[PDB]
């Protein structure tokens, strides 16, 4: 009900929780009782109409590892996009804080793999997968958050670490260009927050996964989990895996573990 | 203006007293281009669009990083001008 529309004279304004990718977010109580994350989208990037009409799209996917979007408060400028508050902060800061067993790091990859593989069968498209946007909650769940977004609005940007070679080179978007942003995720997962390709500059990485240049093996993957987050990043878009192929060789990984 | 204290040249560039050494940025191209250092890692904020800008890679142009974040701000545009952040933006 309330057609996906929130009345903003019910929201109070708690506390601020910082600038995200497409806008600074603030916590607070959506009728005074429930506790949100209203995110206050960025003036000029985006343009308002493109994103009113299309975002009853967005609204509709309900899954437990997905940030439970609430409504958005479309009557004014900026637009408010009200979701769940996750509070643990972001999977980025969260790991670089911490120490998990690796039993825990692949839990994580296994939360977010459920999440895509659930966008996967709805056909929608994330864009933007890596750790700065997946939530973390009260309860060390993960939960994807800023899909979407990407879709409604320089030389070489930070981006180029989680694009795959058809991304960075014809900026061709797909399942493959979310499986590819997965694995580089699972990366930074077992590198504790590291950052993709460090010892490369944002144009000396493009000029490097095109080549064929992969990300080393973390110390804390295994062997056999480095061989899933390396099944991501096939040259050819056409021989990579599924979000469904890829929940099945995680949950493989936890039995010859556990 | 959000920072009012670093409006002057000079009083950014004493805030990169402390910068590291390891940073392949220079603190003088940072100043002139309106940042200055919050005491963090290589953290550097726009006296002007409080833009915050960090992990400075090798080659990079402070001005031309600031274009690429914050174009919209008003003291880029006062010293490179609207024709300088077009070919950037719009790149
Ligand atoms: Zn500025």
């Amino acid at each position: 009900y309330g057609s996906w529309e929130i009345d903003p004279k019910d929201l109070t304004f708690l506390k601020e929780l910082g600038t995200g990718q497409f806008g600074v977010v603030k916590y607070g109580k959506w009728r005074g009782q429930y506790d949100v994350a209203i995110k206050m989208i960025k003036e000029g990037s985006m343009s308002e109409d493109e994103f009113i009409e299309e975002a009853k799209v967005m609204m509709n996917l309900s899954h437990e590892k997905l940030v439970q979007l609430y409504g958005v408060c479309t009557k004014q400028r900026p637009i408010f996009i009200i979701t769940e508050y996750m509070a643990n902060g972001c999977l980025l800061n969260y790991l670089r804080e911490m120490r998990f067993q690796t039993q825990q790091l692949l839990e994580m990859c296994k939360d977010v793999c459920e999440a895509m593989e659930y966008l996967e069968s709805k056909q929608f498209l994330h864009r933007d997968l890596a750790a700065r946007n997946c939530l973390v909650n009260d309860q060390g769940v993960v939960k994807v958050s800023d899909f979407g977004l990407s879709r409604y609005v320089v030389g070489s940007k930070f981006p180029v670490r989680w694009s795959p070679p058809e991304v960075l080179m014809y900026s061709k978007f797909s399942s493959k260009s979310d499986i590819w942003a997965f694995g580089v995720l699972m990366w930074e997962i077992y590198s504790l927050g590291k950052m993709p390709y460090e010892r490369f500059t944002n144009s000396e990485t493009a000029e490097h996964i095109a080549q064929g240049l992969r990300l080393y093996r973390p110390h804390l993957a295994s062997e056999k989990v480095y061989t899933i987050m390396y099944s991501c990043w096939h040259e050819k878009a056409d021989e990579r895996p599924t979000f469904k192929i890829l929940l099945s060789n995680i949950l493989d990984v936890m039995d010859e573990e556990s | 203006i959000s920072n009012l204290s670093m409006q002057t040249h000079a009083a950014r560039m004493r805030t990169f007293m402390y910068w590291p050494s390891s940073v392949p940025v220079q603190p003088e191209q940072l100043a002139s281009a309106g940042f200055y250092y919050v005491g963090r890692n290589d953290d550097v904020k726009c006296f002007c669009c409080d833009g915050g800008l960090r992990c400075w890679e090798s080659g990079d142009d402070p001005w031309v990083e600031h274009a690429k974040w914050f174009p919209r701000c008003e003291f880029l545009i006062r010293m490179k001008g609207q024709e300088f952040v077009d070919e950037i933006q719009g790149r």
